[PDB]
């Protein structure tokens, strides 16, 4: 959940 | 789109950089002490190679379901490769940080640690026996991140290793070496790999049976990484 | 010493027979029955793998301790990509042996298998894919033995291998010889370095399936589901 | 020490 938070993040 | 030359060049730009563990840690090292540092400093990286990542060409072009498989694969194998390169002008010693020098005999507060040191002690050595260029380091970096989850989850990461493998070679036509040295050293770069994947294995197994003596904090990006192979 | 020819002859003459398994096993796959034929035809290839092993060139050169090292290394890693070999005109089937033809869904009769079955058959499918030769496999199989335990350090001895520098010179023959085959199929030279490089990356996902199956195999004795025969079991032991 | 034995 937070690596899937991280990539898309800006 | 690019060519071999704006390749390493994106690739350099994009190094992750080298950072710092705690500066007053307690004096005698124990199997505690020692796991909690290595596991905030491994939590520290994680988002650092997480934009890494991102940078590396042809991974955003990805899926994000795609793009948390490989990281899932590779963050070991990745952030044991990274440590192993800046370990190779320190014989004996693995540079955690600039402020974390420890020696196998260091390792041995740690249960089942000293044979994963020696491991990545005897790459470090390697490396140095190979005189391996930073241009080079980064390219393997690269070919982990795509390569290490390509066989669990494919064309368009072929293509790219393809890219990164005329790369390589690229690099070593631009040394002086002759052809027969090109596919003499690339072959000993890429069967150092299997190496590298040898310690990813060997260290997974070490920090889940760690998790069980509880000696594992509450890093969850780490928790997630190696719940990944649980 | 040898030529290139001459190293692939020699690892062609080398060859380990394709064993069987029992002709008529329980019927109704189990889990214990399953593991139990397995394990069965593991031990009675590592017999035929350590003679194997003596003929490949340059390995009577180590010494006696270099040479066990070498072995209990990637005793494994040697006999899954012979699984995988002989599976490769079988696309989602496993031939474990002529007798013995697992698909995908066979392997869920053991808890925790399916997911190095899956790894065994997309190995498989690879090898289809570029249409890995003979000459090619045997190569490859001498580099796993030679390579995968020069700098293992094995957690029930904590050492490694001593003779490093004659190691990487056979090494250095075997891509040579690597080498020189594609250029006999044609290939250019910028194709030659490509098709080394994919066959070389294969190397560290069987040594990922090694581990997986290490550990699993180790699981299955722990939980007394199949007896483990005595060389089997001190293959498996020279790993904890 | 069987593989020891088998290869000698
Ligand atoms: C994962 C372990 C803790 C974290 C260690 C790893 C060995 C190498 C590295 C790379 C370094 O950059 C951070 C710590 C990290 C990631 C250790 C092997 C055994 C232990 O479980
Ligand atoms: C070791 C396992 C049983 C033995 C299996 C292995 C997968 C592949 C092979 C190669 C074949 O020639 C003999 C069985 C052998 C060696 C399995 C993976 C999980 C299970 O424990």
């Amino acid at each position: 959940k937070i690596l899937h938070r991280l990539l898309q993040d800006s | 789109s690019l060519t071999a030359d704006q390749m390493v060049s994106a690739l350099l730009d994009a190094e992750p950089p080298i950072l710092y563990s705690e500066y007053d840690p307690t004096r005698p090292f124990s199997e505690a002490s020692m796991m909690g540092l290595l596991t905030n400093l491994a939590d520290r990286e994680l988002v650092h190679m997480i934009n890494w990542a991102k940078r590396v060409p042809g991974f955003v072009d990805l899926t994000l379901h795609d793009q948390v498989h490989l990281l899932e694969c590779a963050w070991l194998e990745i952030l044991m490769i990274g440590l192993v390169w800046r370990s190779m002008e320190h014989p004996g010693k693995l540079l955690f940080a600039p402020n974390l020098l420890l020696d196998r005999n260091q390792g041995k507060c740690v249960e089942g640690m000293v044979e994963i040191f020696d491991m990545l002690l005897a790459t470090s050595s390697r490396f140095r026996m190979m005189n391996l260029q930073g241009e080079e380091f980064v390219c393997l970096k690269s070919i982990i991140l795509l390569n290490s989850g390509v066989y669990t989850f494919k064309d368009h990461i072929h293509r790219v290793l393809d890219k990164i493998t005329d790369t390589l070679i690229h690099l070593m036509a631009k040394a002086g070496l002759t052809l027969q040295q090109q596919h003499q050293r690339l072959a000993q770069l890429l069967l150092i790999l299997s190496h590298i994947r040898h310690m990813s294995n060997k260290g997974m197994e070490h920090l889940y049976s760690m998790k069980c003596k509880n000696v594992v904090p509450l890093y969850d990006l780490l928790l997630e990484m190696l719940d990944a192979h649980r």
